[PDB]
């Protein structure tokens, strides 16, 4: 139950684990942490589940009827700028979003993070779960800005494959997905059982 | 219910309105009033007459005092009389609470001039043809006001209303000088009674309000005939 | 509320004093616009002062933004009205997507706004129009036009007001692809229209220019007579 | 019961708002003012409804009504619907100043109060406002703000403003004595006492027929003054009587 | 904070203390609780001092437009519906201790004001905190139809009794007189309690305090 | 004799409805073809000086994905109707999860058409033409100011309208295909255009389920032109 | 209670024909300090100034509301306001809210429009009025404020005396409180003119 | 949370922000800007609970920025600052509260320096300097018992360089970067980013 | 005081074959000790090709049915033609989120022919959340459901372990199989057995039925 998104020399990067469950109970292994918002974009989830669907569903509802307002692809910045407010404005309800959006910016590169505490901010690397401290930590070590794609696959899951190991809340498969200019690519869906035999031997 | 509440009564090609023209004509067709504020304090007197002999002074009065240091009187209708003098009893808690004293004279012109101003606005009907005389005591000096429908509001001794309002005002004019005192007040105000007498010098064809520092004193007919019998 | 009709729809094909009310616009005061590559213009004339007083607040162009100019026509009152709903929809743009408003954006909302003001009951329509003069952003040009229906479209330059025919019909030599080649003969070009629009001259002109991103400036009375000079000398120059 | 009402909102045959005429004859008709040039220093002047001499005038100026301490406005027109639009602009500064607790900017302020004249104008076939007034004070800016309202919505401030037909045969004379600081506030005593003069048909320009008010910026008082009839008497009186060392030319 | 009173043959005489504090340190030893209401009725404050003025202030304005718009002297049932209608709409949210009572043409009346609004009708009451001994004395000593000079020495007594009983009852004595011929508000009466003379004198002069700025303001 | 501008008429029908059904005769002439392989369009922009500008003039919007609409006469308020539908195609993904059917447009605007009245405001005098093509393949749908729809498999609005129809009547048929009918609706185009025939006269609309969108774009409009 | 947060004492002590208000210098949280520059006490009208203790938004909320009745109230009628009327309208608002009701001691120190007559008046947060023509005082310390008008405070004073006495009155008291201190400042006015003083305090 | 200096100097305004936004003790985002530019005249500083910060910053500054164009001038740091205390006071009673910490801070055409002094209780105060952060025990001594208010801006960082000293010395979090923006007669300008090497 | 939230009981099993689809439900309404109605199926079919699960409290398992069964005709009425088993999913939780302040306690999954006749099973919460799964066990028995669904229908949990498909009879005797052993503790998985088998021509229902003792 821990993600990672982080910015480098080629578009962005977006991982997650398949693991998610309500205690300690296994119960569905095939949970989709990334979501798609349009053929160009990339969601995440984080905290309620029906809660990034659905804000995703009214991002997409914003952005397509703006797309066909002035028939021009709004900015990530002011997408989900309003979509911070509005789902702050449910703060103190019980609602609890930490979604991260994910996407290309016509001016470059970009990544951002919203929180329905009201923190947005856009910035290179970020990390929700539990496992944030095994994915902060043994990456933001060997990690740099300068890194290839190959180099991007083989950082992000060596991270996620750090929070499936001590970390019970992980598991399932290995969600990455990366993100281009033109638009995402999807990479693969491998196991994490199945990487454990490619990095341990 | 409608709701239109429009403003139907429109500028003249000469930019007056012809309705409120039509008002101040039932002002000038109204009964003679009139009042004088002289010295301590202000005296009306202005006529009551009934249709015939089947009606009393004793229980229906044209004038009520709007407090107890100030009265009121007018011209024109009884029924819109009484509304706007509910309206100004009403209005007179609205001050009374903020300031726990007794209102000034002007400060019930001001306000219901504005709501007066704001009815012709208002959709419906206009002021129609009541224009009230305020009078009272503050300050030491009392104040005798007279407003009209349009709201236009003038301070003054002593004026004169309804029919003959022009030539019992010019009587006044020669025989108010200087200062008078309330009985010189009332004196003169059986002058200007006779003037459209009919029923001058009787007790029960007209009422006699006084306003005094002391506070406004409503007098019973008794008194009318006490001044004036052997009036003058 | 209020209940009534403002106005019916006539066999004719168009409404009575929302079609009509268009001659409120074209008696209103001569305005003119040019836009350019490198500055857009615009000019204003029948300014009607009493050149004894201080007349700088009648001024018939505000800005939104730095880089938004408002041209209009007609009465102020709507204009007004039009400046401070534009300035709210400017300044909602400047909260929501924090960079400038595009043409369209605010044009959509000028023109469908003055729509809407006219469709429900117990709305008068306005009694003016605008046309919008300025840069979109990097470094693209603009114009376009406000109808009473709520119409924008945008020309090559701006002719309207007073006289609309009889200023279009002298831009036979605005037509010319080299018009402005430089920010000299852009001004030059609006001296000679302002000359030619309309009864003029020499003290109710009024006008102003912008060039990319450098904020508009207003000329006081002194090089509004330099190129009144040498737009009369080229007459002399031109024998 | 679409026929009752007038139509006052709803456009006219002529190509715009008909009922504004009638409005501008309202203001047009037994309005009277006036405004003088501001250097150090701004004054008003107005013409006195009231013929009675039995009147008591204890309300202190009559037409002039003070907006705020520093601020105050000339009005010309209906009395009572005046008067509303005295306390509503007075609140509408009042709630600025409840606002800043600093005072206000006449600019904002006037065009505020345009878009309250325009509401009966716009909806409803609402009577317009049949007042139209004009506007003094200063500010920390521009200094010494003289403006004028009218009923079509704009805002016609001039530091030399007319009000009234009779008062239209003055603006000849404001451009005729015309100058620029030059001026002394003695000088607009004279020019607005010509200006009485030459327009109001009272033999002798009797001088407690007409309202005169003057201001003066002070640190940091900015007195709005309501001045005695005593210096009023002596003014037009040195007034003519320089008018009677003018006709020497002969 | 002590309101009590007793309806004697011919009218009514009611009574109250200034004192106002809160605990043993003195305060306010001048506070006035019998408050105006009419020719005919008077009121007496207890509880919160502030609200219950503004709700006497609300009823002598309901019967102020009423007995001016009648003419005529209003009952007193007419102001104790309207007080008992919305003391009951807030259920007991505003605390309300009052003395209802007054001498109309059809004889004296007096009602029992709550913050619920029942209201029972006794030859005598007593509010506040200080009506214990105040109920011990009246229910011990009272006997009915007793004259005008009579009550007067039997409040007088009660108050002062309940003075050193009640913890906040003191300070000058106030006595309310209503009947129909006539209408008395006494104040003061008796002040029992007092504090003496100062110990010594510190009486402060100059040179013992700095001044840092002195600042003239002259007016006119 | 104005009353209540509800009344109705004694043949008879609403009158201010009616008044503007005829105001739709002034318009734009536009013609859509329904084609197996797709639905076509085309449009006049009605270029008014040489100053126009040609992509600020469009009387052609999109909808949804694969539904187009056009427009007739009065332009704002059908353009408030453009996008107001929109936000109802996007209210149909919420729930649905895909494309709004061409049809549903019909109960998506033709219902709301004319809601108005004195009381809780104007009627119109657009009449909108509804390209798309649903599940079922090309549909071509068109719709009045008063709300009544109804299937058409060409259409023409506008002045053009009853003589670019009497005249396509004929060379209209089943086996129709989609070149065809963009090169057989232009010579009734350069019928019914007063202008000589340019790239800022005319633009094309269509729809395809293969090829999109498209729309149409520029430059090649002038190919279709020496094709004349 | 929130009274300990800001708190603060506003002490007017009125004189024989004059009315003299007074309050700490120090604004601050708690025993940290912060700075002595804001004053408590703000001049209201002609010849009227008012103290208040308590919460600073509720103390700068009835200085702009109170300000905003009065300016109605005097451009309105050119007259001054009595101090009567004052208090009634102050009562007004702080009733207004029953359930929702402010944090503020509001404490009046004016003088007569009309004539030389002082005014003192201290209210509750509620508006309980209290007229007298002794002393009013509302602050921290109910022992130190009361207890030094008992032992200092006489009926008939003059100024030299009044500041004298309200000076160690801000000193033997003030002082034993911490949350008020770092300086006092002293406004006395009468019909003839208006005087101002200051006191220093630690400044630890 | 955190403490932003208050320096005040008689020709200019000086401040300092903390550029740190990661939570708990994991080191994730330190360029997050605490820094608002409002207009030439006006600067804005705004921490606290999150949604409430950037909504504080649209509102105020939009608002601002309404007031220039409409008058065509700028708002002085004073009314700013008593503005703020209107949409403070919506902050205190409301449905749904705000909670805020930092101030407004300005230049003025006329009174010059101005730095004021905002709180989550909408009290206003106006000093030379500001409080705030965990460290002000120590500023009690460095900064409040050693202060020039006539001094320039050379020794006001020198200033800033004792307090960031002394601010990290118990503490385990981070805080390298650190922000400057310099008011002066000018307008706002920019001073480089302070950063401090671990050992 | 009164608490809205309470269980009444009931189990949700859905199994989705390659052209076909398995559901079953238990009959058995039980509120603490006390056994109310012995026949209480939770699963009621949409439409033709759709059969949807019920889980937790009753009244809303049946206002939740009749309102998407409500909406249905509107739809009919509209494109003339039924809702797809996606758009049911998904309007269902737009529906489940419009109570998203103080929603319902309820589980269900929805099954039947998509476009291909392929078997559907979404996993709901009370929140509207979901995705396409091939199988789902409900209610509290699901504690070694899921397990041994991994291991038959998942096909994990296996050393060396082939993948075939599974047939349509297997599955069937397999739920049999699986709730005998199943009810040894669950008291709420018992009595009569509601199946529902989902064919291409049609959905049919059965009942096996358990000891009352």
């Amino acid at each position: 139950t821990t993600t990672l998104a982080f910015k480098f020399r080629h578009g962005v990067i977006v991982a997650a684990d398949s693991r998610a469950t309500a205690g300690a109970y296994i119960a569905s292994q095939t949970v989709k942490k990334v979501i798609e918002i349009n053929p160009y974009l990339l969601g995440t989830m984080a905290g309620g589940a029906a809660d990034c669907s659905f804000w995703e569903r009214l991002l997409a509802r914003q952005c397509r009827i703006y797309e066909l307002r002035n028939k021009e692809r709004i900015s990530v910045a002011a997408a989900s700028k309003l979509l911070a407010n509005m789902v702050y404005q449910y703060k103190g309800m019980g609602l609890s979003m930490g979604t991260m959006i994910c996407g290309w910016d016509k001016r470059g590169p970009g990544l951002y993070y919203v929180d329905s505490e009201g923190n947005r901010i856009s910035g290179a690397t970020f990390s929700v779960g539990s496992g944030s401290v095994y994915a902060y930590g043994v990456m933001d070590r060997g990690y740099s800005y300068d890194l290839e794609v190959e180099q991007a696959y083989d950082l992000a899951r060596r991270a996620i494959y750090q929070a499936t190991y001590r970390d019970a809340y992980s598991g399932g498969a290995v969600n990455l997905y990366h993100v281009r200019e033109d638009g995402w690519i999807r990479v693969s869906s491998d196991n994490v059982a199945d990487l454990h035999e490619k990095y341990s031997g | 219910e409608r709701g239109y509440s429009f403003s139907l009564t429109t500028f003249s090609p000469s930019g007056k309105l012809v309705q409120i023209e039509y008002a101040l004509a039932a002002v000038a067709g109204g009964a003679p009033s009139v009042g004088i504020k002289a010295a301590n304090g202000v005296v009306l007197a202005t006529e009551k007459k009934q249709k015939s002999i089947l009606y009393d002074e004793r229980s229906v009065h044209k004038v009520e005092p709007i407090t107890k240091h100030i009265g009121l009187v007018y011209s024109g209708m009884g029924p819109d009389y009484r509304v706007l003098v509910h309206r100004a009893r009403k209005l007179a808690q609205q001050y009374y609470l903020v300031y726990q004293e007794p209102i000034p004279t002007a400060q019930l012109v001001q306000r219901v001039a504005s709501v007066m101003q704001e009815y012709t606005q208002s959709g419906g009907v206009r002021p129609f043809g009541v224009s009230l005389l305020i009078c009272g005591w503050n300050e030491g000096r009392p104040y005798l006001f007279q407003s009209d429908p349009s709201g236009a509001y003038f301070a003054w001794k002593a004026t004169a209303m309804g029919k003959n309002y022009v030539n019992g005002k010019t009587f006044l004019e020669k025989r108010y000088n200087e200062d008078l005192e309330l009985e010189d007040a009332i004196h003169t105000a059986i002058l200007t009674l006779k003037e459209s007498f009919e029923g001058q010098m009787t007790e029960d064809n007209i009422e006699v309000g006084i306003c005094n520092e002391a506070g406004f004193r409503r007098l019973t007919p008794t008194e009318v005939k006490d001044y004036l019998a052997a009036i003058a | 509320s209020y209940d009534r009709a403002i106005t019916v729809f006539s066999p004719d094909g168009h409404l009575f004093q929302v079609e009509y009310a268009q001659e409120a616009v074209k008696k209103g005061s001569t305005a003119v616009g040019v836009r350019g590559r490198d500055i857009v213009v615009l000019g204003v004339e029948k300014k009607s002062v009493a050149k004894l007083q201080d007349e700088r607040t009648v001024r018939k162009i505000c800005a939104l933004d730095d880089n938004v100019c408002m041209a209009f026509a007609g009465l102020t009152a709507d204009a007004r009205i039009v400046i401070n709903r534009a300035r709210v929809e400017c300044q909602s743009h400047r909260l929501t997507v924090e960079d400038p408003v595009t043409v369209e954006y605010i044009t959509r909302y000028i023109a469908s706004l003055k729509q809407r003001y006219t469709q429900s009951n117990g709305r008068r329509p306005f009694g003016i129009s605008a046309l919008i003069v300025g840069f979109d952003f990097d470094g693209t040009p603009r114009l376009y036009q406000t109808d009473p229906s709520g119409t924008y479209h945008a020309w090559k330059a701006n002719a309207i007001g007073r006289g609309a025919k009889s200023v279009r019909e002298f831009l036979e030599k605005n037509y010319t692809d080299e018009a402005i080649e430089t920010d000299d003969l852009t001004i030059k070009l609006v001296i000679k229209a302002l000359l030619e629009v309309v009864q003029s001259g020499g003290k109710n002109i009024e006008l102003a220019v912008m060039r990319r991103d450098q904020s508009l400036k207003i000329l006081n009375p002194e090089e509004i007579e330099k190129y009144v000079a040498e737009i009369e000398k080229e007459k002399e120059e031109n024998e | 019961s679409r026929r009752y009402d007038s139509r006052t909102t709803i456009f006219s045959p002529e190509g715009r708002l008909y009922q504004v005429e009638y409005a501008m004859e309202a203001i047009g008709h037994a309005g009277t003012c006036l405004g003088i040039l501001a250097n150090d220093g701004v004054l008003l002047a107005a013409e006195r409804r009231n013929i009675h001499k039995l009147l008591d005038e204890v309300f202190f100026s009559e037409k002039i009504y003070k907006l705020n301490e520093d601020m105050a406005c000339s009005v010309a027109g209906i009395t009572s619907d005046a008067n509303v639009l005295t306390n509503e602009l007075r609140l509408i500064a009042q709630r600025y100043l409840l606002q800043y607790q600093e005072p206000i900017p006449c600019e904002q302020l006037v065009t505020a109060l345009c878009d309250i004249k325009q509401a009966y104008t716009q909806f409803g076939g609402k009577r317009p406002f049949g007042v139209s007034l004009l506007y003094i004070g200063w500010d920390k800016h521009y200094g010494f703000q003289l403006y004028q309202s009218d009923p079509s919505g704009n805002y016609g401030g001039w530091k030399a403003t007319c009000i009234g037909n009779n008062s239209a045969a003055a603006v000849s004379m404001l451009k005729q004595d015309y100058k620029e600081g030059e001026m002394t506030l003695k000088s607009a005593l004279a020019l607005a006492i010509k200006v009485l003069n030459k327009t109001m048909d009272v033999s002798k320009l009797s001088a407690e027929k007409v309202e005169i008010a003057t201001l003066t910026r002070e640190n940091g008082k900015t007195v709005i003054r309501v001045l005695k009839q005593k210096e009023v008497e002596q003014l037009i009186k040195k007034h003519e009587e320089e008018e009677a060392k003018a006709e020497r030319e002969k | 904070t002590t309101i009590a009173g007793v309806v004697y043959k011919d009218g009514i005489v009611l009574g109250a203390d200034t004192r106002a504090t809160e605990g043993m340190v003195v305060a306010d030893k001048n506070c006035s609780k019998i408050h105006f209401i009419s020719p005919n009725i008077y009121c007496c404050g207890a509880g919160t001092a502030a609200d219950t003025d503004m709700t006497t202030q609300l009823i002598s304005s309901n019967l102020e437009l009423h007995s001016l718009s009648t003419g005529r002297l209003p009952r007193v049932v007419t102001a104790n519906r309207m007080l008992k209608q919305m003391l009951f709409r807030y259920q007991g949210y505003i605390g309300a201790a009052l003395v209802l009572g007054g001498v109309d043409v059809t004889g004296p009346h007096l009602y029992s004001i709550y913050p619920h609004g029942s209201t029972d009708k006794l030859p005598y009451v007593t509010m506040g905190s200080g009506s214990l001994a105040a109920m011990a004395v009246f229910e011990d000593k009272f006997r009915p139809d007793m004259e005008e000079e009579e009550a007067k020495n039997l409040v007088s007594e009660a108050i002062a009794a309940g003075i050193f009983n009640d913890l906040g009852s003191g300070s000058n004595i106030d006595l309310c007189v209503i009947s129909k011929n006539k209408l008395d508000f006494l104040r003061p009466y008796t002040v029992p309690n007092k504090k003496g003379t100062r110990l010594g004198r510190y009486r402060c002069e100059k040179g013992t305090t700095a001044v840092l700025t002195e600042k003239i303001t002259p007016l006119e | 004799y104005d009353r209540g501008v509800n009344t109705f008429s004694p043949e008879g029908r609403l009158f201010q409805v009616e008044y503007a059904i005829e105001a739709i005769k002034l318009g734009s002439t536009a013609i859509g073809i329904q084609t197996s392989e797709g639905v076509c369009l085309a449009v006049e922009k009605r270029i008014t000086s040489p100053l126009m500008e040609p992509s600020s003039i469009e009387k052609i919007v999109e909808i949804d994905a694969h539904i187009g609409c056009a427009m007739s006469g009065l332009i704002a308020d059908a353009k408030t109707l453009i996008d107001k539908a929109r936000v109802e195609t996007q209210n149909h993904w919420f729930t649905y999860n895909e494309t709004m059917t061409v049809e549903s447009v019909t109960q998506a605007v033709s219902n709301l058409a004319l809601q108005f009245g004195e009381e809780d405001s104007r009627p119109f005098g657009v009449a909108l033409l509804f390209g798309g093509v649903d599940e079922k393949g090309p549909q071509l749908f068109h719709m009045d100011p008063s709300g009544t729809f109804v299937q058409c498999d060409a259409r023409a609005i506008g002045s053009a309208s009853e003589g670019a129809q009497s005249s396509l009547q004929e060379v209209y048929h089943k086996s129709m295909t989609l070149k065809e009918a963009i090169k057989s609706s232009l010579i009734i185009l350069k019928q019914v255009m007063e202008e000589k025939l340019n790239a800022t006269n005319i633009e094309l609309a269509t729809v395809q389920p293969g090829q999109n969108f498209h729309m149409f774009t520029k430059e090649e409009l002038e190919e279709v032109i020496k094709d004349i | 209670s929130i009274m300990s947060y800001n708190g603060g004492a506003v002490m007017a002590m009125k004189g024989k024909n004059c009315v003299a208000i007074a309050a700490d210098r120090r604004f601050g949280i708690q025993a940290q300090m912060v700075t002595t520059d804001f004053q408590k006490i703000f001049p209201m009208g002609d010849r009227l100034y008012i103290g208040l203790a308590g919460l600073a938004t509720d103390v700068q909320t009835v200085a702009q509301r109170l300000k905003f009745r009065l300016n109605l109230y005097e451009l309105k009628e050119g007259r001054q306001i009595k101090p009567y009327t004052l208090m009634s309208m102050v009562a007004n608002l702080l009733y207004e809210k029953r359930f929702g009701p402010y944090y503020t001691e509001p404490v009046i120190a004016g003088l007569d429009p009309k004539t030389f007559k002082p005014f003192i008046c201290s209210l509750d947060l509620i508006g309980c009025p209290m007229v007298t023509d002794d002393f009013v005082v509302s602050g921290t310390c109910a022992e130190q404020m009361y207890g030094m008008c008992e032992s200092l405070w006489e009926p008939n004073m003059d100024p030299d005396h009044l500041f004298e006495t309200i000076s160690q009155a801000m000193l033997n008291a003030v002082d034993r409180d911490a949350v008020s201190g770092m300086g006092v400042i002293v406004h006395i006015i009468e019909k003839d003119k208006i005087t101002t003083r200051t006191l220093k305090a630690r400044m630890d | 949370m955190e403490y932003l200096i208050g320096i005040q100097g008689p020709d200019y305004v000086l401040v300092a922000s903390d550029r740190v936004a990661a939570s708990n003790i994991v080191q994730m985002k330190d360029d997050h800007d605490k820094m608002f530019k409002m207009s030439e005249k006006i600067l804005l500083l705004c921490v606290g609970e999150a949604g409430d910060t950037v909504q504080f910053a649209e509102y105020i500054q939009k608002n601002v920025q309404l007031y220039k164009m409409r008058n065509g001038y700028e708002l002085s740091p004073t009314a700013a600052a008593n503005f703020t205390r209107r949409n403070l006071a919506d902050c205190l009673r409301s449905r749904t509260p705000y909670h805020v910490n930092l101030l407004l801070a300005g230049y003025d055409e006329h009174e010059g320096p101005a730095l004021y002094y905002m709180d989550y209780l909408a009290a206003l105060a106006k000093a030379p300097f500001a409080a705030h952060g965990y460290g002000a025990f120590l500023t009690l001594s460095i900064l409040d018992r050693y202060y020039t208010p006539t001094i320039s801006r050379e020794r006001a960082v020198e200033l800033l360089r004792k307090c960031l000293e002394e601010l990290q010395k118990r503490f385990i979090l981070n805080l390298p970067t650190f922000s400057v923006r310099i008011i002066d007669k000018n307008g706002i300008h920019d001073l480089d980013n302070i950063s401090f090497p671990k050992q | 005081r009164f608490s809205p939230y309470v269980f009444n009981g009931g189990t949700i099993l859905a199994i989705a074959g390659e052209d076909f689809a398995i559901v079953a439900s238990d009959t058995r309404l039980s509120e603490g000790f006390s056994i109310h109605t012995r026949d209480s199926p939770k699963c009621y079919k949409l439409t033709d090709k759709t059969v949807i699960g019920c889980s937790g409290f009753h009244g809303d398992c049946l206002t939740l049915t009749k309102i998407i069964e409500a909406r249905l005709k509107m739809y009919k009425h509209s494109n003339n033609k039924a809702m797809t088993t996606g758009a049911i999913a998904a309007m269902l939780s737009t529906i489940l989120y419009s109570r998203r302040f103080f929603p319902y306690y309820v589980y269900n999954i929805i099954g039947g022919l998509d476009e291909e006749g392929k078997g559907a099973v979404y996993s709901f919460d009370p929140v509207g959340s979901y995705q396409r799964d091939s199988f789902k066990a409900g209610g509290s028995a699901s504690a070694m459901l899921q397990p041994l669904l991994d291991n038959q229908v998942g096909f994990k949990n296996m050393q060396n372990v082939e993948h075939v498909p599974l047939s349509l009879d297997r599955a069937m005797r397999l739920v049999k199989d699986v709730f005998i052993s199943a009810a040894e503790r669950d008291v709420y998985t018992g009595d009569a057995l509601r199946i529902c088998i989902v064919t291409k021509e049609g959905i049919r229902e059965e009942t096996v039925s358990l000891r009352k003792d």
